[PDB]
RNA sequence: UAUACGUUAAGUGGAAAAGGAUGUGGAGUUGCUUAGACAACCAGGAUGUUGGCUUAGAAGCAGCCACCAUUUAAAGAGUGC
């Protein structure tokens, strides 16, 4: 579970999700990546589980550069509740995306060990991808 | 395709230093029963290999007998394909040449006789 | 039997004599491994057995920095738990040291930490007891008489004489396993002693 | 049928009565008949090949020992490398490989002495065995 | 047989096909045998 | 590589009359037998071979210039090579007689069947095992052939029913 | 029941996803490839060697190392039964 230790503020506003990404569309910390074509917001379970699935398909695979880190956290008020009352109460954490953003880079193993691999991550998701490699 | 050039190129070098050679279709038979022809071949010193048809035929032009899966004994023989032939029989004898005598059946078998 | 007994088996009838020939075959290979998995086990009992005599060979010579360094070598062997230390020596009586690996570690640091290769060693020959060695230092017919002797006497067999200990080259004593050396390529020398010359 | 017998030796039922027992042969029959004809060392090892016509009309030919017999004979192994390529247990001659080839050139399936010697290398590596 | 939505091969001779209008898995194996619907 | 690319004979004995623009007939030792088809499909009848050409390169005429041999459709797969299935069954008192050129059968049921080859067929019953369907029609000496081994079909867990003589029976392991 | 150029066939049109898919038509890239490819069919698919180890036996096919070399058109110390 991925967490910024320390927070300024425990809480934000939601946000939004137009447009595309900024940088980081691109393998060049490994060799093998994978982009978005979507966007959403995502949690450090998911991006884990992910990393358990490639990491048991390869059993130790290579080396990740993670592109991500789940800054953002989300409230999640009690139950059978009305509104206002004040902002419900920090929950868990996410990550956002804009598409053609590169999450996880791959380097050290098989191109096709990669497919496979990030097959089985993308599988797990909510969100259309594709596969990607350095120039 | 070059690639290819190279494979017809030395099968052509072959193919014309070919000054007797005696020509056959080969089918039906084990490549234990081709080890032992081999065998006696090879004591023979008769220089047995095997090769492909279309080449064969454009080094005649260089052809009906050509077709068919055809094996081939050089000479610079035929009496022990006699006797494996008989022996055996599941080859044909469609051809020969000795010193570019282009030889009918009944010539190479003449010649192996 | 190719031998013609003629014996009349059990069978198994509604099973194949295929089925019921590899069956005894399986449970041949089946007791097989049962009763060699029990007789290593029992082969690690018996050399456990000359473990606790040769623990015990060390523990009558120990002295209590003996105790000591064997509760250290039983945290080792795991069963206890409680800084150079090696061992000590004593005064032969023909005017010479003997080092006196006096415990399993003792004997490691008076012999495989101290002593020289190609020297003088001795262990009691079937007498619980330290070993020792006269390190770099060819025991001579004096010599290896006196410090067989004062094995001879430091033993639990201390009363027994003739005491044989098997002294050449260290350079053949042997080690291993762990606590399993030896020290052989070696002529026996045969001791009586008196006490009071390690002094 | 092959069969794979000491040339001295006779009546193991469990190797042959078993394979020439539904052929229906005397056990003691034709293995001494083997050692009548191959009236040599018991401990050897001959590789024998028996052909059978349907009427029960049995001959074979006997060969040269294996290889593997004669150079654990030369060696001095009981098993092969426990690992080859990671341990060779055994060293041979060049000149043990040409003893073996003048031993065994009737058997040898190579119709030259080098190509024979590539096939004899290819079972030395496959046993396992080192040359001097 | 096995009804999904997400049919896919096992083996090689897991074989695709398609069957009026809809998708299937021929195979030797029952237990590999697939379709969509 | 290729199906129908080919052209297919006449051998002897063979008397097509085109009945109308795709209305047509065959008579064959074989026997007399006649069918009605689709109109793209241009078919022409030559000294000793017939001939076909589509239209439209499309993946129907393919199936039609692949079904271009013999008699008049798949039939004009069918006519030269001419028509039969064995079967053999597998069992204990399963077995079979004939009513005629009916098919009397005595399998594994309270009752025995009855069967009939109405169209022409010839059933031959060499043994109570050995039985024999033939004649002229893949469809119908197939569709007879299956009708048959559903009834009492072979078995996973022992060899047992009718069979496709020809068969590589699913040997599950007798249990 | 317009004209011209293509689309789909599901009545999509005319209600929706993850995901699936030799569906489809379009472009485009790229190795094989009419010395004839691919498939089918026919022929073979062998030798030391049953490679050696271990195994009661392990013989291509229990498991371990090896995975060589030869006839060679090519056949593995064996791809699976």
């Amino acid at each position: 579970m991925l967490l910024p230790k320390r927070v300024k503020y425990r809480r934000e506003h939601r946000g939004k999700m137009r447009g595309r990404a900024k940088g980081g569309t691109e393998v060049h910390f490994g060799e093998f990546g994978i982009q978005a074509l979507e966007a959403s917001w995502i949690t450090n379970r998911q991006i884990e589980a992910a990393r358990i699935a490639m990491t048991r398909y390869m059993k130790r695979g290579g080396k990740v550069w993670i592109k991500i880190f789940p800054s953002k956290p989300y409230t999640a008020k009690p139950l059978e509740v009305r509104m206002g009352s004040g902002k419900g109460a920090p929950e868990g954490w996410v990550a956002v995306v804009k598409p053609g953003k590169v999450l996880f880079e791959i380097s050290g193993v098989s191109e096709e060990v990669a497919r496979e691999a990030l097959r089985l991550a993308s599988h797990k998701l909510p969100i259309k991808t594709k596969f990607v490699k350095r120039e | 395709i070059e690639t290819k050039k190279v494979v017809v190129e030395e099968i052509a070098s072959k193919l014309k230093e070919s000054k007797s050679t005696i020509i056959v279709d080969y089918r039906g038979l084990n490549v234990s029963e081709v080890t032992e022809l081999r065998k006696q071949l090879r004591e023979a010193n008769v220089e047995f290999k095997v090769y492909k048809n279309t080449m064969t035929r454009r080094a005649v032009e260089q052809n009906d007998f050509l077709t068919g899966p055809n094996a081939i004994a050089f000479s610079t023989p035929a009496k022990v394909l006699n006797d494996f032939a008989k022996n055996h029989e599941a080859l044909e004898i469609k051809a020969g040449v000795i010193e570019g005598k282009v030889s009918t059946v009944e010539e190479v078998k003449a010649l192996a006789e | 039997n190719y031998e013609s007994p003629t014996i009349t088996i059990p069978l198994n009838p509604n099973k194949t004599p295929s089925e019921n020939a590899q069956a005894y075959f399986t449970k041949y290979q089946k007791a097989k491994n049962s009763v060699a998995v029990v007789e290593e086990q029992i082969r690690l009992a018996q050399e456990e057995i000359e473990y606790f005599d040769q623990l015990i060979q060390q523990l009558s010579s120990a002295s209590p920095r003996d105790i000591s360094e064997i509760r250290e070598e039983l945290v080792e062997g795991k069963y206890l738990r409680p800084h150079n230390p090696v061992l000590e020596t004593y005064e032969s009586t023909s005017g010479l040291t003997i080092l006196v690996g006096k415990n399993n570690r003792q004997n490691e640091y008076l012999t495989t930490r101290v002593a020289a290769r190609d020297d003088i060693w001795l262990h009691t020959k079937d007498i619980p007891g330290s070993h020792v060695v006269i390190r770099s230092s060819e025991p001579d017919e004096q010599t290896i008489m006196e410090a067989a002797t004062i094995a001879a006497y430091f033993s639990k067999a201390k009363d027994s004489s003739s005491v044989p200990v098997d002294y050449t080259k260290i350079r053949h004593v042997k080690k291993p396993k762990p606590g399993f050396v030896t020290y052989d390529s070696q002529h026996t020398v045969f001791v009586t002693p008196d006490a009071d010359t390690v002094i | 049928v092959k069969l794979q017998i000491p040339a001295g030796k006779a009546n193991p039922a469990p190797p042959v009565g078993p394979a020439l027992g539904q052929a229906g042969v005397n056990i003691m029959g034709f293995c001494k008949e083997f050692n009548a004809r191959t009236a040599d060392q018991a401990g050897l090892i001959i590789p024998v090949e028996i052909s059978v016509y349907e009427d029960r009309s049995f001959t074979f030919i006997t060969k040269t020992p294996p290889a593997a017999v004669l150079l654990k004979k030369a060696a001095g192994i009981e098993s092969g490398s426990g690992e080859p390529n990671r341990n060779k247990v055994a060293t041979v001659k060049r000149d043990k490989v040409r003893e073996i080839a003048e031993t065994k050139m009737p058997d040898l399936n190579a119709a030259d002495v080098e190509a024979a010697m590539r096939m004899v290398e290819g079972t030395a590596r496959s046993m396992g065995i080192v040359i001097e | 047989m096995k009804v999904r939505p997400s049919v896919k091969p096992i083996c090689e001779k897991c074989k695709v096909i398609r069957r009026k209008g809809k998708v299937m898995v021929i195979c030797e194996n029952p237990k590999h045998k697939q379709k969509q619907g | 590589s290729r199906v129908g690319k080919k052209l297919l004979e006449i051998p002897s004995d063979v008397t097509v009359t085109l009945n109308d623009n795709n209305t047509v007939a065959v008579k064959g030792p074989k026997g007399e037998l006649t069918r009605t088809f689709h109109p793209d499909m241009e078919i022409k009848v030559e000294d000793n071979v017939l001939t076909v050409a589509r239209p439209s390169d499309q993946k129907e005429h393919r199936a039609l210039h692949g079904t271009t041999r013999s008699l008049l459709g798949n039939m004009v797969e069918g006519v030269s090579k001419g028509f039969e299935r064995g079967l053999e069954l597998v069992g204990v008192g399963y077995r079979a007689s004939k009513s005629g050129n009916k098919l009397v059968l005595n399998v594994g049921y309270s009752h025995p069947v009855e069967i009939v080859p109405e169209e022409g067929i010839e059933i031959e019953v060499p043994s109570q095992t050995k039985v024999v369907v033939k004649g002229t029609d893949k469809e119908r000496v197939g569709a007879i052939a299956a009708n048959i081994r559903a009834v009492r079909s072979p078995e996973p867990y022992k060899g047992k029913g009718i069979r496709y003589e020809g068969e590589v029976v699913r040997r599950k392991e007798g249990k």
